RNA sequence: AACACGGGAAAACUUACCAAGACCGAACAGUAGAAGGAAUGACAGAUUAAGAGUUCUUUCAUGAUUUAUUGGGUAGUGGUGCAUGGCCGUUCUUAGUUGGUGGAGUGAUUUGUCAGGUUAAUUCCGGUAACGAACGAGACUGAAACCUAUUAAUUAGUUUUCUGCCUAUAAGACAGAAAACUUCUUAAAGGGACACAUUUCAAAAGAAAAAGGAAGCAUUCAGCAAUAACAGGUCUGUGAUGCCCUUAGACAUCUUGGGCCGCACGCGCGCUACAAUGGAGUUACUAGAGAGUACCGAGAUUGAAAUAGUUAAGGAAAACUCAAAAGAACGUACAUGACAGGGAUAAAUGAUUGGAAUUAUUUGUUUUGAACGAGGAAUUCCUUGUAAUAUCGAGUCAUUAACUCGAGAUGAAUACGUCC
């Protein structure tokens, strides 16, 4: 739905190859986050299947070849981004930011 | 990251007594100080066997 | 009659009619699930129910 | 105060019954057992303190009363029970 | 006459049949503080020392763990049975599901409530604030309190106020083993001047267990 | 069939009635579903510090946490849990809904 | 450390103010009188806003429940936070405080609690008339960052099978069954980082890269948070409370109406804008955390331009309700003009809640089209899923958010500094 990002979520696709994925079919269920968000949990999906269908399918040193191909190109492909929202505090309408203080 | 007296403390008394037990290695001197001490809490053991480890190098 | 004219009005909509449970206060009431007890009343009784300070 | 002569026996004859009825600070309901105003029954039993026949103790907008040695006493006096009418801890 | 139309129920929402799982634990503590502090204005003189408000399945055994049971050791069934029935009136109970249990508590000196109003008693009395305060911490000390406080505030030295801290043994004032180890009970004590504020909190021990975090005790071989 | 759901405020202690109708389903029992552990509720309170409105804007953070467990059995209706009480613990409801 | 603060978004109650009207919320005890009536209630005419028998007339009902009296209580959102308790704020978010013995001093007092280095930290290495301790810091608790290892499977999900329908070049889609399953989900127990380890810098406490890792500023954000103090706020939260004031023509309490919204102006917290990084018309969308019944949250069907109306399932809830919009996509639309940016002010009308809506409670319809062209002197908040932007839920809530408390959505710039 966000055509922008298209040429992102199919980025794993040109990395290595499509031939990597002419023989596989994927399935995936997006239930979360907005959409820019899903856009890159797509693409650690689709690149991280590749990884484990070659480990559990393929010898280990295509595997590690992959896997070290998707690093030296973009870490955040196969680990997670630990970020998250902060917890709004009392006296400000945001995390850090606080309300205006009028002396006189 | 300076330690506290009493992770300090704790260090040297195991290391005075248990010397022989103790290993150059921080993972088996995490089990053998839940053997040779008790303590209730997991952070403290590690900060204890980090500082065995470092004191018998 | 000397009584028939005493507490005649209608408190049913609620800021006369719900109180307080033990401070008797028509103000800062907590209604939330059905506590009734009124600010500055729940905080000294809280640790009693249940609700601990966390976070 | 002025309360119907009927309805003071309930009270009465219910708190011997039991040794202690209460209610509530609410003056703008009814009592949900005589089914009458609060004032009422609250007036008919603070004057009945002041015999030292019960105890005051208020908690939480509700007012308790128990029954006392004397409160036994003057209650056969006046709803006129028999002598044997000392049964005590029960009623 | 009087042409009132509202009326004020005495129920318990305990008692409630179909009640939300939110809602039935949020009346649960609400029972119970009103219960404890209700028995605490009658059983003054008998020093309630807390309540326990366990059940059975469909009948409710409210326990109380008095520390001087002096007034409740016969009793024949005085007092147990007007306290029952003050149940009864107060929250609609049925009958055939309500009973109540007297307990003592052989650890008089680790009950902050019960010692709280032994400092009352004596004040009021007439006892020098001094003397009420040290013989109570005398008793809460060799009972096994790790350490106890006793806070006086009001008009002890004349018409301006003065507040003072009595300190014994050894507490903890920050962390969570606040939360494991105390023991605390507030009462105020009228005089013919003005209030007294007492507050009595005792540090307690292993009893209520955790070992709180500054601990190695390393054994020896 | 038959159902068992036991909600309380402690998390250690139904984990432990938990295990108990477990140990307890060897006999007068067939088999024991494991305990579904429905997601916890938060009931949250923020409240004002202060009895009047001196003073900065501070508020206080209090939350309860009911923890919901279910238990599903096959047994006899005239049987159940039997003595489904087992003197069971202050603030831990049990409750037993067959079909 | 006063001014979207009293969880204070007041139509009646709230209410403490004003105009009226009644009324005892005069316990207890003595006396008068009295069960041959102490007293109380009352239809109708007048008095009264009043369907307050309040009062004038009139006799009709009930019955010591008590009228008048003296001592005395009681009650008050009355005064006093310069009489108090409790709670909170602040000094004060940083690292600080103490007594036991011993040493110095006639003494207030001092040492311990330091030369130097280091740390977020009297945190440690060291030093030493100090030794040994206690509180604070740390340790501790909650949330987040991880487990294809474990235990679990409904109210979570996937897979398979049967029936049914539909389009494809060839896979599947949907409906309605029904059984294993556990990666996701849920939630328990354990595990996992302690800077250990390499390089360099400072014999030590330690410091800075880099790699590995889910996580390396104490990993981040919070909770608790010592000694001493203010005569900082509240006696209008309390049947917590001392003293004082009023106490039957009440500052008690009740009823109706109004005010707390009153406008020549001054200040503070905010919402919406001054447009094209846009407004308007259509289309596909994508969260988390909330809350709900003896009438509460309301599915579905209908009435119709909208508000809202008439019927109406399931749900005490991972089960039913409950649902995103900023942004995105479509056109020879709008083209830089207070213009279609802006939506105040007024108007004529439709309904909701309420006993009651005028001084518009809230809201629909059509019309009305005001300042506002980026804002002077001054001044506030903020270091990463943070600011900023727009929205959702909850508190209050018969009705009413531009307020607060939370939650997710998209995701800047600028330092890694110095005491001006």
């Amino acid at each position: 739905n966000p055509p922008v990002l298209r040429i992102k979520v199919f980025e794993p696709l040109f990395i290595v190859g499509k031939e990597n994925y002419a023989k596989l079919d994927l399935k995936i269920r997006v239930t979360g986050g907005g959409q820019v968000a899903q856009a890159y949990a797509i693409r650690q999906a689709i690149a991280k299947a590749l990884i484990a269908y070659n480990q559990k399918f393929v010898d280990e040193t295509t595997k590690n070849e992959l896997k070290a191909k998707f690093l030296e190109y973009d870490r955040t492909l196969l680990v997670a981004d630990p970020r998250r929202c902060e917890a709004k505090k009392f006296g400000g309408p945001g995390a850090r930011a606080k309300y205006q203080k009028s002396y006189r | 990251g300076v330690r506290t007296k009493t992770v300090k403390r704790a260090a040297r008394n195991i290391i005075e007594k248990y010397y022989p037990l103790l290993t150059l290695d921080f993972h088996t001197n995490k089990r053998v100080v839940d053997e040779v001490a008790v303590v209730e809490t997991k952070r403290l053991r590690n900060k204890i066997a980090g500082f065995i480890t470092h004191l018998m190098r | 009659g000397s009584y028939s004219i005493y507490n005649a009005h209608p408190r049913n909509y609620g800021n006369g009619s719900r109180t307080c449970r033990k401070c008797g206060a028509r103000k800062g009431l907590i209604r939330k699930y059905g506590l009734d007890l009124c600010r500055r009343c729940f905080r000294e009784k809280a640790v009693e129910i249940g609700f601990q300070k966390l976070d | 105060m002025r309360i119907a002569t009927k309805d003071i026996i309930a009270i009465y004859k219910q708190l011997f019954n039991d040794g202690c009825i209460v209610c509530h600070k609410d003056f703008v309901c009814l009592h949900p057992v005589f089914g009458i105003p609060n004032l009422q029954v609250f007036m008919l039993m603070k004057g009945l303190a002041t015999k030292k026949c019960v105890k005051e103790t208020c908690n939480w907008r509700c007012l308790y009363w128990t029954l006392n040695d004397e409160g036994i006493a003057y209650l056969r006096q006046k709803l006129a029970l028999p002598e044997d009418a000392v049964p005590s801890t029960l009623k | 006459m009087f042409c009132l139309t509202k009326t004020k129920a005495l129920n318990v929402d305990v008692l409630k049949t179909n009640i939300s799982r939110k809602h039935k634990f949020v009346a649960d503590g609400v029972f119970y503080a009103e219960l404890n502090e209700l028995l605490q204005r009658e059983l003054s003189a008998d020093g309630y020392s807390g309540v326990e408000v366990r059940k059975n399945g469909s009948k409710f055994q409210i326990i109380i763990r008095a520390t001087r049971t002096t007034n409740i050791i016969g009793d024949k069934g005085r007092r147990i049975h007007e306290l029952t029935n003050l149940l009864i009136a107060r929250f609609g109970f049925p009958k055939d599901k309500i009973e109540l249990y007297v307990e003592k508590v052989l650890a008089r000196g680790l009950c902050p409530v019960s010692q709280a109003e032994s400092i009352k008693y004596k004040i009021a009395e007439g006892l020098p604030v001094r003397r009420a305060v040290g013989s109570v911490m005398r008793l809460i000390m060799d009972s096994g309190a790790k350490g106890c406080e006793v806070s006086i505030s009001g008009k002890l030295r004349g018409q301006r106020a003065q507040g003072m801290v009595f300190k014994e043994g050894y507490m903890i004032k920050s962390g969570n083993a606040t939360r494991q180890f105390y023991s605390s009970a507030v009462r105020c004590v009228l005089l013919r001047m003005g209030i007294i504020g007492i507050k009595v909190t005792i540090m307690l021990d292993t009893d209520p267990s955790g070992k709180n975090g500054p601990a190695a005790r390393i054994p020896d071989v | 069939n038959i159902t068992i759901t036991i909600t309380s405020t402690k998390v250690k202690a139904v984990e432990s009635l938990c295990a108990e109708v477990k140990e307890n389903g060897k006999k007068k029992g067939v088999q024991v579903k494991g305990p579904v552990r429905i997601p916890t509720k938060t009931l949250r309170i923020t409240t004002r510090k202060t009895p009047c409105g001196e003073g900065s804007k501070t508020w206080d953070h209090y939350q309860m946490r009911i923890y919901k467990r279910v238990l599903s059995m096959k047994t006899t209706p005239e049987t159940v849990k039997e003595i489904t009480s087992l003197k069971v613990e202050p603030g831990v409801e049990l409750e037993v809904a067959m079909f």
